[PDB]
């Protein structure tokens, strides 16, 4: 019946995927000259957080950034001169994510209190104060990203995502289909699609305008902790806790390469690409970050300046610096 | 019920060869490798963090 | 004498090698910078100054059997001896009291020992050590009165030690005897607390599963210090209370036995796993 | 120019002036995590102590600041938010000891034991101690005194168990209820003692709803936890 018909299509899909595998990315890129050795040295170190750090997001001007810590603070920095600009106190001390609006007027936050809060930075005759509280999820928030000054996409631990409207505080649409907690998401360069990785080892490609899933990728073996588009917009990468990364292609609808090593047995907390899409930077539970090669799957540098687990990682829009955060309450700018 | 309908939509989608996708990604990387400050170290004159 | 000069070169190296690492590791690594490490670095600095400017000149004077640096340098060297010995013993008492506060009252330890008060405590310790040595010695408030004392004071080649009855007692009491009773009381209380906690653990889950762990550590810490510094501070008063009883070789030997505690300290106070990792990194 | 840079340091100085003041409060407060199971009695216990999304309560005893957290609204079999609570002073585990004959299938005590085993053997909670409250004692006593149900049928190992020699039964108590009370405590302690080696311990207490000594028990257990931490750090234990 319905159950039997379900498995009939699950085997048709694999046949279609296997027919288009003319060759592998490793085979095609054999003659590319190796990138070599890449060494980065710390340029700035930011101090002031009283506890471990979970979130960090760069500004669009490549100069300011925001950070979130479990002591209940949201500090806005100034990387060029190492000067604190703001420090917003939080009502709940369990914060798990943060974001920075493209226009810089607003900053979002959320955590174990099931609520997303927006703070109006550039206000007249006063300080920063909360502007709107968005409620309706039934699980801890995992991520949230700004589309424009009036819309935001959030994902929570109730196996669902939602698209909000900040002006009215209502869920314009909701996305369902995951069977486990959703752990991260990332918007496309043109903000027409986004991908989300969950705890059932599966990633999907949603459509913001319509509100439906389009593709599903199931290459991993365990929980997925990070996700990020390629700069092109036609590929993305994932990072799981079985010490493996993978590169997926939307058009080919299947996996292309795996970034794994025999000497690594620790989980991955975050991933990020480079400006030109040639390097892939990843974080690890073993206190240091490794730099891969997108087209070769060969390690080409290690960043080992942290004394505890690395929890967040980001690259500026102009591709000039790399910011990392850890559980020892220190940020570092590499270049 | 829902799954049967869902995989019905995912079954009928056009797919291109893996070679074409690999060639396109490598072409993009080769074209944009020039303006990557992290791939090739920049002069110290224009490094705001140094 | 030929063999003696060879072995003494190891003592100078041991004091300087083992104390530079302690200072560099604390400064180089930010995770080791706590409140308790300030006292350790103060003790290390005192021992470093001793090993750099006390042992060498004393060894040269022993070898050459004469002083070839006038009299001002002899007095300065004596002042440095007393200042560095006094400022080293008094930091062990500070460390003992710090541990006593940490274990006996655990809720108030965070508020009591702030990073601001440690600096005041260290400054007070170093000031009290300085007032004991430089002020009386440099102003001739300690010289003796017999013929031998003035005879050696006149000579520019004789640099010997002579004191009156009051100053020897005062220096010994301020330097050694007062910290000893404090440290003994503190460590007795700490041992009692550890024994009580172990007894409670045993009574709680005895069926599913004494004090040697605390006994070994306390024995090491107390025995090293006492064995190093007790005989010297007994003879320092004995040879003044009743003269013509203590020889010069005995005095020098006991003083030099006392010196080596400066080199032995980092093998006792820097055995934590973090210190081991920091040392292995270098 | 330099006119704007001057004001940057002024606002920076005010920020670090306040961060120094707020650090004193953070380091002088103790955080506790309250766990349990279905119908165990977490809310009933926390309500009495307070009189003396997420739910948090602040109470002060002997001029010491305490701060409690009860995780509610997130009901997941797998816990991925458990990584956050790896720097708390202690964990409070509440279990209904009078629920051995109730089917959730397996009993409810078996589910509680499985949950306790999973929490104890966890990568992030390899240092945090547990304060264990064995709730609902009067119901257990009534069930044992009645002959309606026997623990042997649901727990076959109870047949060969004998009362420990070292015990402090309450005044006017019966051997049967004492044996039944001690069996479950020993069942929890057996799982507790296997894994850890001095890094963390378990503190079991027998608790009802009426008694009001729970705050003193939490105070004493936290004091012992910190003392043992310091003693182990100084290599004296
Ligand atoms: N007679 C009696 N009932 C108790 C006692 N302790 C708890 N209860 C019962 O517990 C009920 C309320 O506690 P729970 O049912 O566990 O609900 P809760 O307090 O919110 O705890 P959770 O279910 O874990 O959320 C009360 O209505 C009582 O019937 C007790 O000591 N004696
Ligand atoms: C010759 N060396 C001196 C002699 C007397 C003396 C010493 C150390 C501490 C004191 O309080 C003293 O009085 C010795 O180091």
């Amino acid at each position: 019946q319905l159950r039997q018909e379900a498995e009939q299509l699950k085997n048709q899909i694999r046949d279609a995927r296997k027919a288009c595998a003319d060759a592998t990315l490793s085979q095609i890129t054999n003659n590319i000259d190796p990138v070599g050795r890449i060494q980065m040295r710390t340029r700035r170190t930011l101090r002031g957080h009283l506890a471990k750090i979970y979130a960090m997001h760069w500004g669009t001007d490549s100069r300011l950034l925001v950070s979130a810590s479990q002591d209940g603070k949201l500090i806005i920095w100034d990387s060029y001169t190492t000067n604190k600009v703001h420090a917003i106190p939080l009502r709940s001390s369990w914060v798990m994510t943060c974001a920075y609006a493209p226009s810089g007027n607003y900053v979002a936050c959320g955590g174990l209190d099931n609520i997303c809060s927006i703070y109006n930075l550039k206000t007249r005759e006063g300080n920063v104060r909360v502007s709107r509280e968005l409620a309706g999820h039934t699980g801890y928030l995992s991520c949230c990203r700004f589309l424009d000054d009036n819309q935001i996409v959030t994902s929570s631990g109730d196996t669902t995502c939602a698209l909000w409207d900040i002006e009215t505080g209502q869920q314009t649409t909701t996305f369902t289909g995951h069977t486990g907690d959703v752990m991260s998401l990332s918007l496309a360069p043109d903000t027409r699609l986004f991908v989300s990785g969950a705890c059932d080892a599966s990633a999907k490609l949603w459509d913001v305008r319509e509100g439906m899933c389009r593709q599903t990728f199931t290459g991993h073996e365990s929980d997925i902790n990070a996700i990020c588009f390629f700069p092109n917009g036609n590929a993305f990468a994932t990072g799981s806790d079985d010490a493996t990364c993978r590169l997926f292609d939307l058009r080919a609808d299947q996996e292309l390469m795996t970034y794994s090593h025999d000497n690594i047995i620790c989980g991955i907390t975050s991933v990020s690409f480079s400006k030109s899409g040639r390097l892939l930077l990843a974080g690890y539970d073993d206190f240091n970050c490794n730099v891969w090669d997108a087209l070769k799957a060969d390690r080409a540098g290690v960043l080992a300046g942290h004394d505890n687990r690395v929890s967040c990682l980001g690259v500026t829009d102009d591709g000039m610096a790399v910011a990392t955060g850890s559980w020892d309450s220190f940020l570092k700018i590499w270049n | 019920r829902k799954l049967v309908e869902q995989l019905k939509m995912e079954a009928n989608i056009d797919r291109i060869k893996v070679s074409k996708a690999a060639a396109d990604l490598m072409a993009y990387c080769e074209a944009h490798a020039k303006e990557d400050p992290l791939l090739t170290p920049v002069p110290a004159s224009e490094n705001p963090f140094r | 004498v030929v063999g003696m000069g060879i072995v003494m070169s190891l003592i100078v190296l041991a004091i300087v090698f083992g104390n530079v690492l302690v200072i560099t590791a604390i400064a180089k690594f930010e995770r080791l910078q706590t409140v308790t490490n300030y006292f350790i670095t103060s003790l290390a600095c005192a021992d470093l100054v001793m090993g750099l400017a006390v042992v060498p000149f004393g060894a040269a004077h022993i070898l050459t059997k004469t002083w070839t640096f006038g009299n001002f340098w002899c007095e300065f060297w004596t002042s440095i001896d007393v200042l560095c010995v006094t400022a080293s013993i008094e930091t062990l008492c500070v460390i003992a009291v710090d541990r006593y506060f940490a274990i006996t009252s655990p809720f108030k330890y965070q508020s009591l020992l702030t990073k601001n008060k440690a600096r005041v405590i260290i400054l007070m310790v170093w000031i009290v050590s300085g007032l004991t040595s430089f002020l009386p010695i440099q102003m001739h408030w300690y010289r003796a009165t017999h013929q031998e004392a003035i005879n050696c004071y006149a000579e520019e080649t004789c640099c010997d030690f002579f004191t009156n009855q009051a100053y020897a007692i005062a220096s010994s009491i301020v330097s050694f005897y007062v910290p000893l009773v404090i440290m003994v009381f503190v460590y007795s209380r700490v041992f009692q607390e550890a024994k009580r906690q172990l007894q409670k653990i045993d009574k709680s889950e005895g069926r599913f599963h004494k004090e040697h762990k605390a006994l070994k550590t306390l024995g090491i810490i107390m025995g090293t210090f006492t064995l190093c510094w007790l005989p010297f501070f007994i003879v320092n008063i004995v040879h003044v209370i009743q003269d013509n009883l203590i020889r010069k070789e005995v005095y020098i030997l006991l003083n030099w036995i006392g010196y080596v505690n400066s080199g032995f300290n980092p093998l006792i106070y820097c055995r934590s796993p973090d210190f081991r990792i920091a040392f292995q990194e270098l | 120019q330099r006119n704007e840079e001057k004001a940057q340091r002024e606002a920076n100085k005010k920020i670090e002036k306040q961060l120094q003041k707020d650090k004193q409060v953070y380091r002088a407060t103790h955080r506790l995590l309250l766990l349990g199971a279905g119908e165990s009695g977490k809310s009933t216990i926390v309500k009495q102590m307070r009189i003396l999304g997420i739910f948090e309560t602040k109470f002060q005893v002997d001029k010491v600041n305490f701060h409690m957290f009860d995780v509610g609204g997130q009901r997941d079999e797998r816990r991925k938010w458990i990584q956050c609570f790896n720097d708390v002073t202690a964990i409070i585990f509440v279990v209904a000891s009078s629920s051995y004959n109730m089917v959730i299938q397996t009993n409810r005590l078996q589910e509680a034991l499985n949950l306790f085993k999973s929490i104890w053997n966890n990568r992030w909670l390899r240092t945090i101690s547990v304060i264990l409250f064995l709730n609902k004692q009067d119901l257990l006593a009534e069930k044992v005194l009645a002959g309606k149900s026997k623990i042997e049928d649901y727990f076959p190992e109870f047949a060969r168990y004998t009362t420990p020699e070292d015990a402090t039964p309450e005044p006017g108590e019966d051997p049967r209820v004492t044996r039944a009370k001690y069996f479950i405590r020993d069942e929890f302690l057996r799982i507790s003692t296997a894994s850890g080696d001095g890094r963390h311990y378990c503190y079991p207490h027998f608790t009802c709803a009426v008694d009001t000594e729970n705050i003193r028990r939490v105070f004493n257990d936290c004091r012992d936890i910190i003392q043992r931490m310091h003693l182990r750090q100084y290599e004296l234990l």
